[PDB]
This record gives structure tokens, C-alpha cells and sequence, in this order.
């Protein structure tokens, strides 16, 4: 596999996304790390599916609303950054206020 | 010209009269003073005040004043004269000045001990909070990873003892004998925090204590497992007088040698540090809190009891069986715990913190205490006591500064005063060491951005190192340049007694870390402790364990939902 | 057969140090708080609240298994067997009442009052 | 007074006559002796024997005897005179004494070298097993992380060679030349284990070997890849005589220079260490076990073959192609492997360990061997040989001590004797270094609780550092204070030759680690190896590779389910 | 996310819980780490759902029986400790012999 | 759990297998680390199920074809090595060209 440190640390963020989606299935208001986990995974999966930077930014904003998270989580997240591997290479994904 | 405070707050941050909410709590802190002339605010960035011939200057670094680092206008939260907005200066790993930064040659009202030049590297002080790093007086040296969890919550100083995961260390903070002391002073070379080793204070002779003082111990430790006898304390105090160090006690909870009033007679009114003054961790059951009424005592507290929760009663009945290897089948072992799990003193402990009686806050890490929840559990108690007891007569009519300044003093300046390291670390004052913590008011008391130690960042929040910025996810805390190579040792301090320093422990033990001797441990009292100088009368019922302070029952109802926990943490 | 990591102990009880004198004493807790005394604690240098024949406890510990301690509740009176210390019988500390030796025992035992 | 052994075992642990089951195996170990007078058992805890004036004492440390650490009542498993219950004492990083602890002034029958005082920090010895740490004589220095996996199974000593993941190192344990030796002796400064570097023993001249001796090697290495010629061995042994060091051999599997008869004549009856005496790892095929019949030889074995499993045949046919870069398409490369995968010698190897012929155990890490399963695979073979061959005539009628004592000797005392470090470490004896391992009998041979190195805990089982105890999950092993700062170097030993020690390798190479020389490598024989002094007659069929020992076919049927593997491990 | 080391190490324990309930679905006797993994996750999930210390202790004891684990796993687990984040804060969860 | 370093590193390889199976469900050509992840987990799961070295080697070769992976992934994988815990102990698993 020859997993570089950038690839190894991108697995602990995926482990949290399965817990975020599993808690969403039971009907729970996501916290700060859980909300950012499920927001960042859509950018990595979007880049894997071959989606453009414009599409993944707007798609990452339409994942969760204010009723899907706890009271005050939207106030402390005015921006969400993450780097994903696209067809052309590694590109930044800035989501200005997804809730 | 004139502009609204909304656009000013969005760039330069708050000022005089602005109140800041501390996360999801009900506490608001107002700025008492702004030490800057409006118009010449110093900030770094693309085409901003800090450039050649504007904020910087052509003069040399030797001109005492050129800073090594500057925090561009931040809200300080100090216990001496905090809640102020001012530019803080760093030079030689110490706080140079607190006021206004820039070039005095082209800017009016620049503080003399605060000038930006060619040697300064700025920090975005705006929209953030600055404070002195936390100190933990009850640390069982069970694991070295413990420091990473402590430093990940704003605790850059440790005080305690131990070898490793030995049952002896698991229950008592001791590094006994010169051999163990030297090995631990040398193992601490690979740690990114200040350390103060505590020796075993259980002896009838003067000699065994003298051997540990000259080896390099900041104080002594008297545990119930090693025998908290009247002679063990008398001899530990007698030696602490002639050595100028602090003794920490975990009194006999079995009431074997005597009662609580007999151990106070054995103290002979000599200054002493009392761990877990409530009683969960240890001490003469039931009336331990009674010790916090005398002035010589320096009361501290473990953090699993604070804040007082609804489910706190259940967890501590099983927790008590592992720390001091007590059996669940022996009647003398379980019947002994029935008294120590008293819930009336845990609620009293929480209000005594608000009244200003329990002068400081510790943990008792991996032995009935959590090291990575200290600053958090302080602010959690502050939210509960404001919501129940309301604003104090000393507290202002429109802000909660007095309570926060009283509560931050318990983890910053008071533990430093207790262990004789006030002059080194404790408060954000001029001439002191640069052991500071930075957090957003949104994440105050739980998750800091950076942790400056000796003017260099030791630990901080960091994203993907391969990314184009430091903010991209996964953002988990990692060791920085202040915790790498020889700079970790330079920026960290191995505290010892003057005897050890004079003998030459740094050379004999070969310590590349900074070595500062502790002092002013014995003459200090509760009046010298900041914002917690009260010595009230006490009356404790021994049957039902009810606590009455000045003829008034001290208690409070437990809370189910506390401030900042599942909303920020994951596990 | 026995489970993993278990101990197949032999069917025989352990015998605790024989050929040592025994002294039975009635101990009553006068104080309103509970007291628990451990195996090797010196009874003569214990709390003054406990009312018992103090002179009979010279350099004598509890006659129970090591480690273990017996609890006394407020008011409760309990009979306790006492055993002398081994070796040189030189004990130090506790409450600075003796800090010395107790095995003189030359015919009727004397010297050192409280 | 009298009390049952059930309540005594629940507090103070077992004693004389009590049998302990070693995990899920069919092996039971009985206590041969108890070195304590019943009544004054020393244990630490809340209101227990180890307090002021009871177990402790007012006298100073310098009174030779006051321990730095004591293990309160543990079941020792030593090969010299093990399976005993006694208090073990630690002082100056060495074993002070083994018997009874406490204060001799108030306790009868206290051992003179063993006294608890103000300098002692106790360990819960009860309900646990103590032993000497393991040694691995075949270690390819391919990765430094290898040590963490080794130390995570009770192996605190390494012996071998290498630079890093070079094909040269991947197949041979060699650090060739003074430059490479120096760089590796200096890289080992950041390792938490004892190390013994082996040089290349392939030369016709005396000089190239002398350069490596004085550089700081504990011995030489003769590999088939670098040429295992009669002259390479003769000159390696000639130099090993005058230097007092041990040569390790991986004989020519191709039978190029000669047969097994040629190599034993080239040895000239001089003591030598033979790696993989079975033949999977290497050595002139087929009759490589035949070398075990000579007394000068010190036979060791790799651990992928032990225990002999049903599926062991398949993995070896492909594993052999990577370690010694053999191609699967060349006929000469695959046809020589057909002989080396012989399954009759693997079953003989397992029976020869029970008989006491194969005197020690190694691994051959990351090159046909696993470093983190040595103690495990020793106990796995012990379970298989008891279930098939039954109790030995030398073994007792009611316990399996003889087999366990014979098998623990293969990883503890015998490899230390082979590499001339018996006096330093090998057995739990007085005056030796404190390199000990602690495990529950439930998790014996697979997962230890702690790993004491030079009197300090180097590695141990640890939970969440932020938690209120060391037991909460996730419990994964992490480096302790004995592996932090300058204490890692102090507690670890860089073994070298006398020639190097007297030359001043510690000063020339600048080694902050402890430097002890190896000695008594040449005069030793098979009789000096503990519990494995057999030199039986041997007859090997060259066609079908059948092995007959003293006119009796040595073999055994393979096993599908082995002891302790899926039940405890995850991956 | 600003994941503190206490949160990062609590992900490797959840990675094992998915493997434990996937092996339970196929009908396999769980080993020591797998049994403790699915025992500890119910305390963390219980604390997330807002369950009290009394409820999660008794619920953690009624997850697996002696027939659901391998022979000897119950003998080596007389106690299971773990810290989870409750509504009031971090609390200890001691499960004395869950099998 | 007393997870040895060999067990801790075997969790990050499991985290990737769930992402490989999830991307396979959507119909995506697996890359080098994803292909090796789902190849290695069948050996660890095979060893857990009690399958022999012969069975798991041949079963690991019949998981994916050339059409199930990206163009060129088969050319750079002439061999796949991994160690799994079998009923008899830890054993090597060499899969010579699974595509
Ligand atoms: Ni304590
Ligand atoms: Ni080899
Ligand atoms: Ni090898």
C-alpha cells in the first residue's frame, strides 16, 4: 500500500464518519467533530467520484441544516477546510458556513 | 474619523465595555481597561501597520525592548488585574511588557518595554483569549503520555511523584530516595512540561528527608498508604521549614493514629498543602473540609467530583476499589468506603469554590482524577454556581469577571504560590516566564489553538501538514518546535529545592533542562492566595455528614447537563 | 480441572506465627466517628479516645493476618487479640509517646508510663 | 491462628504446593519453596504492613539494603532455581535480594539484603508472575519499530546486525566495517532495549575482523550470501578466540564449499552459535540438525516453524523467495528450496526442544521470523509436546515445572550465556541487572502488564492517560518513564567486545548508554547451558530427509489449534 | 475538529466494534479484545444517548453471554473499565463480570 | 484489551476495507491501496473463520478481476503479502498476482 502519512491520518477521519451517519440514523443532533466529519467525507467521496470543486463545495453545504445539529454548532463553524485527491490532483475544499 | 464597533470587532477585536460569552456557559466577561491609544492599532498582514519603517525599526535587538514575539491585541484573563485588552510582548522567553506595541519613533504612546522591530514575529491576538498556563499539584507519574493530554487542555506545568505504573505510584505521588529521584529528574528530560518532584515524607529521622531534598524534590508527600502519622508530618514539616519547600498531605482516612483535630495539632500551624479537601480522594473521614477553616492550610481539590452531577454517586463506589486496591468482598474494605462516598460534602465543595474557601484546584491523575479535563471542569463548576447561587456581592452588576478571575486563580496563580514558583510562573505579569495559552472564546477552557512555553509554541492545533494551510482536516493536536530537539529541554523547567540547586543537581544529575529553585513556600498563608483569602467558621455533623458554614447548611442540588462536553468532545 | 490462570491450592489451612504470647483486650470507641486499625499499627500509640488497658499494649500489634484491618463503629465495643512485634522490637514514630524499645520484660514488666 | 488458603490466595497469592495454570495450555507449575515466615507478609495499600515504623524505617539509603523498589510476594519462574514465592528487591538497577522484605527491627526473619524503608516504592507482586526478560540472538536491524513489538511480548534484549531495509540487511544480520558499526551504535541511543552488534565474519585476513572488534561488536556473522567458506569460519573463530566473543553461523545451504562434515572440521571444535539448526532459515541441506550432536555448538532456532502446524508447509514455499531474493522462474532457485522445505525436520525440531538438545530460541526477525511472538511460540510448543510426548522421567509426578524451566531457559539464561552476558542478565539472581517482566498467569507468555529495565518500567499496559485510573480502555502498550529522556539510555546496555571497551568506544563513539563488555564466550560448551546439556548420537537419511536420534525416529504429527492466539490477539 | 489525544484513541476502539458485530452477524465466538470492544462501545453510545451510569452498567452486562464468547474469555474478565462523555461530563463505567 | 502494536496497526487496514467495499457497491474501479485493503482483509477474516493457508491464498486471488480495478493496478501488483492470526498461530499469506 505504501501509505504516506497524509493517507494514514485520512482513515481516522473516515472512522468518525461511520459513527456520525450511524447516530444520524437513530435521530441524534450531531456535535462539532461529528458534523465536520460527515461534511469532510462528502468532499473526499466527491473527489473520488470525479466531482468538480464547485459541485463538492455546494453539495457539502446542503448535507445538514440547523435542526440536524445541536444548538450552537452552526455559530462556531463559519468555515470548513479539507484537502481531497481529485482527478487532476490534491485540491482545497473551503465550505463557508454549511448550516 | 468615526466607525462603528461592529466593523472594529471584526478586525481589531473587542475593547472597553464589550462583554465576551465563554462558550455555551451563562458567564460573560467585560473588559475593565484598554491600554492603547485608538488609531495606531498594531496587527500583522498583507499591507498592514507592521512593515519596514512603520511598526518595525532599524535599531538593534541589543536595545533592551525589541521583542522576539508579540501578541497583536488580545483579551487577557489574569487573576491579579485581568480582563484587559493589550499587546503582550515576549523577550528571552519572558513577558517583556503588557500595553501598546509598535515603533515609538513614528507612533505616539508606545510603551517603552514594548517595541516591534526586525526581531519580532507577530501572533494574531485579535478575536482570541490569552492566559497563564495551568498547574497540577496532584500528578501520579503513572504514564508519560499523561502530559500530552494535560497540555492538550492548557496545563503546561506538573507537580507530583512516581516511577511508572507501580501500585505504589498508582496510589501515591512519590519518587522515594535519591536513586529514583535522579532517574525521574533524568526521564523528565523527554517531557514537554515543567515538573516538580515530591519525595516520601514518612520518617521519624531527619536524615531520610534530607537525602531527598539534596537529591532534587520540590517538597514531600504524606500518604495514608505509607502512614500519615503525627510523627511523619511533624518531621516532614520540621524539614520543610529549614528547606523552604511545600508538604502535600493525604491524611489517614481510617482515623487510626487520631482524628482530624489531632493532625491539625501535629501540623503546629505550619503551612501545608491538603489534597482532596472534600474527601473522595482521601483524608480523615468525615470532617476533612474542617481543615479548610485554618489559615496555614492551602486547600486543593480533585476534579472527578467537580461539577456535582446526578450520576457522580454511582461511579465513585467502584472507582475507590482500584486506586487504593480495596476488595469488594472484605467487609472492612467496603464499609470503609460507605463513609468516603458521602454526597453532602461534594455539593459543599462546589459552593466552597464560589465562596472563595477552597483556594486551588488539582486532579489526582489516573488515581481518582482526570488530567485533560482541568480547565474544563473549573469552567463547568463556574456555570453551575452562577445558575444556582447567583451573582456575588463583590461581583460587578453587569459582568461575571469576579467569579472567572477567582476560578482561573485556582489553576494558574494559587498552585504556583503554594509550590513556591510564583516569581517564575502563575500570572501574565512583567518579568515572569512566557508559559501562556491561547483559545477562541467559542472553545474557551476546553480546546486551545496554541500553547506558548518560554516564548516558543510547544503544542498546538494542527491540520494536514502536507496541505496548503494549517486549518484543513484532520485537525488533531501534535508536538511543535517548542517540544522538538534541544528546545524542549530549554523551554521546560525542572523545579527543585535551593539545597539541591546549591549542591549542583543540574551538574550531578546532568539536566539539560532549565533548573530553578523553589522559594517562599513556608511564610505564605491563605491571605497570600489570590481571590481566595476567606477563613470561615465550620460545623460538620458526624452522623449524616451535613456541612454547616457559619451556621448555614452548605449544599446544592446536582445537575444532569453540564456546559461544554458532548457538544465539543467525541468519546 | 481449573480455569485459565487459576490456582489449584492444596486442602490445608495456613498457620500464622505460633509460640508468641496473646493478650485479649476490650476496645470501645468513645468518639462519634469510626476508627479502623491496621495489622502492624502499634496499639499503645493510638487515639486517646479509645478507652482500654493502655499499659497492656506495650510494643504489641494486632493478632490478625497482615495487611487486614478491623473497623470499629462509634460506641461499639469489640474484643481484640494482640501479639508482640518480632526482631529487635524497636519501633519509632506514631505520636512521639515512646519512640524506642519495649522487649525489656525482665520478670514483672516496668518502666515508661504515659 | 489458622485461615483457609482460598482467602489467603485472594489477598497474598499462592504458596508451597499450589499449582498455577499457564493460560489456556495444559501446563501447571507448582511452587517448590516459600522463602517467608507466615504472619508478617509485606504488601502496600490503604492501612497495610508497609507504613511508617512497620515495614519502613528511619535509617538512611546509604545503609546498603534500603531498596529502590520491591515486588510484594510474586511467583518467580527462573531456570536456575525457579518456581518459588518470594519478595524480590531492586537497588541501583540490580537485584539486591530474593526472600522476605520489611523492617528487621520490628519483624522476625527479614533477609539482610532486603529491607523496606523511605526509598522503596512497592509493586503488587501478588496474583502475578515474575521472570527475566527475553533475549533474541537473530535480529535483522531492518526497522527500529521492531523493538516495540519485541518489548510488547517480554523481550528487552536484542542481538544481531544491520543498517536498515537494505537487501543486504534483509537477509544477513551484519553491520560491516567501523563506519557502519559506529553509526549503528549511535542510532541505538534512541532504542529502549539492550543491543549486541554482530559484524561480517567473511575474510581471509586477520585485519578486517580486528577493525570490527575494536569498533565495538559483540561477535561475528558468517552468512551463505556473503560466503560461508571454511576460511571465513576458521578466521572468524581464530579472531573470536583472541577477542573472547561469539560467532553466529548461517552455513552454505548449497553444499558448495563442502558438506556438513567439511564445516565441522573447519570449526576445529571451537564454540560457535548456529542459527536455524532445523534448516528453514539456512544451513547445508539436508543434515543441518546433525551439527546439534557436537558439544562445542550452541544450537538456536527460528520461530516461524515452532509450533509445527498443519498449514506450515504451504507458507514456507513462498516466504523463502523474498528473504534471500530467490526467483520463482529459475530452476536452480526453486529446486534448491524443495529440499529446504523438508517437513520431517520441523517436527524433529519440536521434539528436540522437549529432549533438551536445541539449547536456545531466537527469531530471525523480518527475514523468516517474528519478533513479537517469541515467548508465545515457546509456550505454544510446550503445550504441544506435553499433549503428545507426555511427562518426562526427569519431570515431577504432579507438575510441569521441568518442561517450563527448560523452555524459559531457551529465551532467558541460555542466549545470555551464548553471547557472554550471563553475569549482566539472563536469570533472576542476586547481583544481576533488573531486566524483568511481569504477567498475569491468565495472559502468561503473550501479554505482560509491565517490563522493568534497570529498575525502572520501560514499557507497560496503559489505558486512557486522561482517565481516573490506568485500566480504562483503550488499553494499548505505550513507552513509560524508563524509555523517556536520558533514563532510556541509562537503563539500556550497548554490548561490545573487551578490545573496544579498553580502546574507549564509549568515549570515541560518544555513547550515553551503559557500555558493558561481553566475556566467557569461548570456554563455554553445551553442558554450561541450563537444562539443555544433551549431546545425543544422530543419524539422518539424505533421500527422504528422515531424522533418527539414538536409533529412534524423531517426529510428531502437526496440530491445527494452538494455545493462546485467536482468544487473545485481534489481527 | 481539534481532536484531543483522548478523542483520537477513542476511534481505534470503535473500528474494532464494527469488526466485532460483523463477526457476531456471521456467528462467531468473540475473543478478549472483540468482547471488550463491543462492551465498551455500548457505554460510549449509552453516554451519547444520555443514559445514566446505573443503566449503562447493567445494559453492558446484558450484551453477551458465555455461549456468545470463546471458552475461557469470561474467566479472564472479572471487570471492564472505560470513560465516556455523559451530559454532565466524563464518568467512569465499571462492569463487574459481564458474562 | 492490551492491544500490542501489531494489533493497533491492523485496525487502520480494516478502516480502508469498509471504504473499498462501500466504493465497490457504488460501482468504482479500485486503486492500489483500496485493492490491497480488500485483498488483505479476506486473509485476516479467512484466518478468523479457520480457513487453511491454501484456501485463503486461492480465495484472495478470486476477489477482483482486471475490470473491477483501474487500468495499470494489476501491472504494479505481482504479489501481495500479509500476516493473519490462524488457529495454529501467525502465518504468512502470499498472493502471487490476484488480477
Ligand atoms: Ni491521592
Ligand atoms: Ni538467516
Ligand atoms: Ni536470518
Amino acid at each position: 500500500m505504501q501509505l504516506t502519512p497524509r493517507e494514514v491520518e485520512k482513515l481516522m477521519i473516515y472512522t468518525l464518519s461511520d459513527v456520525a451517519f450511524k447516530r444520524k440514523a437513530r435521530g441524534l443532533k450531531l456535535n462539532y467533530p461529528e458534523a465536520v466529519s460527515i461534511i469532510t467525507v462528502t468532499a473526499m467521496e466527491g473527489a473520488r467520484d470525479g466531482k468538480s470543486v464547485e459541485d463538492v463545495m455546494k453539495e457539502a453545504s446542503k448535507v445538514l441544516t440547523k435542526d440536524d445539529v445541536m444548538d450552537g454548532v452552526a455559530d462556531l463553524i463559519p468555515n470548513v477546510q479539507v484537502e481531497a485527491i481529485f482527478t487532476d490532483g490534491s485540491r482545497l475544499v473551503t465550505v463557508h458556513d454549511p448550516i | 474619523p468615526q466607525i462603528s464597533r461592529q466593523e472594529y470587532a471584526g478586525l481589531f477585536g473587542p475593547t472597553t465595555g464589550d462583554k465576551i460569552r465563554l462558550g455555551d456557559t451563562n458567564l460573560f466577561i467585560e473588559i475593565e481597561k484598554d491600554l492603547r491609544g485608538y488609531g495606531e492599532e498594531s496587527v500583522y498582514g498583507g499591507g498592514k501597520s507592521l512593515r519596514d519603517g512603520m511598526g518595525a525599526n532599524n535599531h538593534l535587538t541589543r536595545d533592551n525592548g525589541v521583542l522576539d514575539l508579540v501578541i497583536t491585541n488580545v483579551t487577557i484573563v489574569d487573576a491579579r488585574l485581568g480582563v484587559i485588552k493589550a499587546d503582550v510582548g515576549i523577550r528571552d522567553g519572558k513577558i517583556a511588557g503588557i500595553g501598546k506595541s509598535g515603533n515609538p519613533g513614528v507612533m505616539d504612546g508606545v510603551t517603552p518595554g514594548l517595541v516591534v522591530g526586525v526581531s519580532t514575529d507577530a501572533i494574531s491576538g485579535e478575536h482570541l483569549i490569552l492566559t497563564a498556563a495551568g498547574i497540577d499539584t496532584h500528578i501520579h507519574l503513572i504514564s508519560p503520555q499523561q502530559a500530552y493530554h494535560a497540555l492538550s487542555n492548557g496545563v503546561a506545568t506538573f507537580f507530583g511523584g512516581g516511577i511508572g505504573p507501580t501500585d505504589g505510584t498508582n496510589g501515591t505521588t512519590v519518587t522515594p530516595g535519591p536513586w529514583n529521584i535522579r532517574q525521574m529528574l533524568r526521564s523528565v528530560e523527554g517531557l514537554p512540561v515543567n515538573v516538580g518532584i515530591l519525595g516520601k515524607g514518612n520518617s521519624y529521622g531527619r536524615g531520610p528527608l534530607l537525602e531527598q531534598a539534596i537529591a532534587g524534590v520540590v517538597g514531600y508527600k504524606v500518604h495514608e498508604d505509607w502512614g500519615a502519622t503525627a510523627n511523619a508530618l511533624r518531621h516532614s514539616l520540621r524539614m520543610a521549614d529549614e528547606m523552604d519547600i511545600q508538604v502535600s498531605v493525604h491524611t489517614d482516612s481510617l482515623n487510626e493514629c487520631g482524628y482530624v483535630e489531632d493532625t491539625i495539632d501535629a501540623f503546629e500551624g505550619r503551612t501545608i498543602h491538603t489534597f482532596h479537601t472534600e474527601g473522595a480522594g482521601g483524608g480523615h473521614a468525615p470532617d476533612i473540609i474542617r481543615v479548610a477553616s485554618q489559615p496555614n492550610v492551602l486547600p486543593s481539590s480533585t476534579n472527578p467530583t467537580l461539577p456535582y452531577g446526578v450520576n457522580s454517586q454511582a461511579e465513585l463506589f467502584d472507582m475507590i476499589m482500584v486506586c487504593h486496591n480495596l476488595n469488594p468482598n472484605v467487609p472492612a474494605d467496603v464499609s470503609f468506603a460507605e463513609s468516603r462516598v458521602r454526597p453532602e460534602t461534594i455539593a459543599a465543595e462546589n459552593v466552597l469554590h464560589d465562596m472563595g474557601v477552597i483556594s486551588m484546584f488539582s486532579s489526582d491523575s489516573q488515581a481518582m482524577g482526570r488530567v485533560g479535563e482541568n480547565w474544563l471542569r473549573v469552567m463547568q463548576t463556574a456555570n453551575a454556581m452562577k445558575a444556582s447561587r447567583g451573582k456575588l456581592p463583590e461581583d460587578a452588576p453587569g459582568n461575571d469577571n469576579f467569579r472567572v478571575l477567582r476560578y482561573v486563580a485556582k489553576i494558574t496563580i494559587n498552585p504556583a504560590i503554594a509550590q513556591g514558583v510564583s516569581h517564575v510562573i502563575g500570572s501574565v505579569e512583567v518579568g515572569k516566564m512566557a508559559d501562556l495559552v491561547l483559545w477562541d472564546p467559542r472553545f474557551f477552557g476546553a480546546k486551545p489553538k496554541m500553547v506558548i512555553k518560554g516564548g516558543m509554541i510547544n503544542w498546538a492545533a494542527m491540520g494536514d501538514p502536507n496541505a496548503s494551510l494549517p486549518t484543513p482536516q484532520p485537525v488533531f493536536y501534535r508536538p511543535m518546535f517548542g517540544a522538538m530537539g534541544k528546545t524542549m529541554q530549554d523551554t521546560c523547567v525542572t523545579f527543585v529545592s535551593q539545597a539541591a540547586l546549591d549542591d549542583g543537581v543540574k551538574e550531578k544529575a546532568g539536566l539539560d533542562r532549565q533548573v530553578i529553585a523553589v522559594k517562599n513556600c513556608r511564610t505564605i498563608s491563605k491571605h497570600d492566595l489570590v481571590r481566595n483569602d476567606q477563613t470561615p467558621n465550620i460545623e460538620v455533623d458526624p452522623e449524616t455528614f451535613a456541612v454547616k458554614v457559619d451556621g448555614v447548611h452548605a449544599t446544592c442540588e446536582p445537575i444532569d447537563t453540564a456546559a461544554m462536553n458532548q457538544r465539543y468532545f467525541f468519546g | 480441572n481449573t480455569p485459565l490462570g487459576g490456582c489449584i491450592l492444596a486442602d490445608t489451612p495456613i498457620t500464622f506465627n505460633e509460640n508468641k504470647p496473646v493478650t485479649k483486650v476490650k476496645v470501645r470507641n468513645t468518639g462519634d466517628r469510626p476508627i479502623q486499625v491496621g495489622s502492624h499499627f502499634h496499639f499503645f500509640e493510638v487515639n486517646r479516645a479509645l478507652e482500654f488497658d493502655r499499659a497492656a499494649a506495650y510494643g504489641k500489634r494486632l493478632n490478625i493476618s497482615s495487611t487486614t484491618a478491623i473497623r470499629f463503629e462509634p460506641g461499639d465495643e469489640t474484643e481484640v487479640p494482640l501479639i508482640p512485634f518480632g526482631g529487635k522490637q524497636t519501633l519509632y514514630g506514631f505520636n512521639n509517646l515512646v519512640d524506642g524499645w519495649t522487649g525489656e520484660g525482665v520478670v514483672p514488666n516496668s518502666e515508661r508510663p504515659d
